[PDB]
């Protein structure tokens, strides 16, 4: 798993 | 989005995130970048979140279609539609890379901003590498590696071991090693050393910074559990 | 999509559903409809699923933005972006209604196909009604009511009380009564009578048809529980 | 709740 990074 | 104010683009990008309208959010942030001013910490996060969502949905669709395509190889429609999705995915990646090259990276003088954009550059070359098959796959992989490595060098010189961007960069670079570069041992070593050095630095943090860092530390551990 | 085969559009629409690429799926089914041939049972479902997903995402975004807009009324960006989403939503609804009018409905001679398209017509006028505020809201509401009512008349003459489309039509028409027409008592009465007449007809069904009907019967009960 | 109708 990479950083989801889909919510700020 | 040349006729809209920079502040209005930023405000509408936040609204699009709340509405889960990520294609809109990316177009707003693309317009904001193209105003030519540098981005604040928060604005960089909006840019990254917008495109991570858009490309994330494309990657998931590509993987669904590529799996159907490979099962069919055990008419041309499945390959054609996979190629169509793949072409749109590469277009979004090229768009982000073009923003980083014109001119986000060259104007990023602080370590926090420069590492952030270089991490982005590694990620979107990595996404290109995931679908690459021909004469440029090796060059695409090396472009990902080069971007990640420069970001690593700066982050180790300039940021504490617990910095969330430093941690996220190392996490993604380790995924690159495992999934793209066929270097699982390098992937495991980077994740272990990153986790251990962050652990030893947690005592310096406030409760809020402690929460931010341990969250990404857990992602590193999840991968190590999966890899070892 | 004039240069693509009808069968290829249908096949790619199924692939887009699997990839959760609903905008693609709708464009494929729009192309398939515009080939001018009538749609099979399965093809009608693909058309409906594609646009329900697209408009569903627009409706959810519109509601998020409209709620922020109303809270701000307790700059122009929030209203502007709500208007933008709203305009795209109305465009998708107009597109579907144009497909039904040219020429899906007039060529639908069987009750199953004609009721299906008229149910669709009611739904997409209902979606227009959800965002309507001006001189045409009442006419839009009456267009929804008229489409639903003609579908109801045919379905009661031509289909058994347990038919899934008849049940789904009644469910949606009752939501129309409650949410759009300000007729909660009509909404409750339709849902009750629909549920009770289906219940009395379940004994005629096979196990698979029994599962299909009771699933939609449960949606009717869920609403009745919420409304009474 | 209307028919979800989002899965075939
Ligand atoms: C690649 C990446 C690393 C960290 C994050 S985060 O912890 O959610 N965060 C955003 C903020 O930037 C300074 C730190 C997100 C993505
Ligand atoms: C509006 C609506 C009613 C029923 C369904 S369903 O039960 O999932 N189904 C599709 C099939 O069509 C013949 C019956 C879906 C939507
Ligand atoms: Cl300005
Ligand atoms: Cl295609
Ligand atoms: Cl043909
Ligand atoms: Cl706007
Ligand atoms: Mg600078
Ligand atoms: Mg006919």
């Amino acid at each position: 798993g990479s950083i989801p990074g889909r919510r700020s | 989005m040349g006729s809209m104010e920079r502040a209005s683009l930023i405000q509408k990008a936040k609204l699009a995130e709340q509405a889960e309208r990520y294609e809109d959010m990316a177009a707003f942030m693309k317009g904001a970048v193209e105003k030519g001013e540098e981005l604040s910490c928060e604005e960089r996060n909006l840019l990254s979140v917008a495109y991570k969502n858009v490309v994330g949905g494309q990657r998931a669709a590509w993987r669904v279609l590529s799996s159907i395509e490979q099962k069919s190889n055990e008419g041309p429609e499945v390959r054609e539609y996979r190629e169509k999705v793949e072409t749109e995915l590469q277009g979004v990646c090229d768009t982000v890379l073009g923003l980083l090259d014109s001119h986000l990276i060259k104007e990023a003088g602080d370590a926090e901003s420069r590492v952030f954009y270089l991490k982005m550059k590694g990620d979107y070359y990595r996404y290109l590498a995931e679908v690459a098959t021909g004469d440029d796959k090796k060059r695409i992989i090396d472009s990902a590696r080069s971007a990640y490595q420069e970001a690593m060098d700066i982050s180790k010189k300039e940021m504490p071991p617990t910095n969330p961007i430093r941690l996220g960069l190392a996490l993604n670079f380790s995924v690159f090693h495992y999934e793209i570069a066929n270097s699982p041992e390098e992937a495991i070593s980077l994740a272990k050393t990153t986790f251990d050095e962050a652990m030893a630095d947690l005592h310096t943090l406030s409760e809020d910074s402690y929460k931010d860092s341990t969250l990404i530390m857990q992602l590193l551990r999840d991968n190590l559990t999966l890899w070892t």
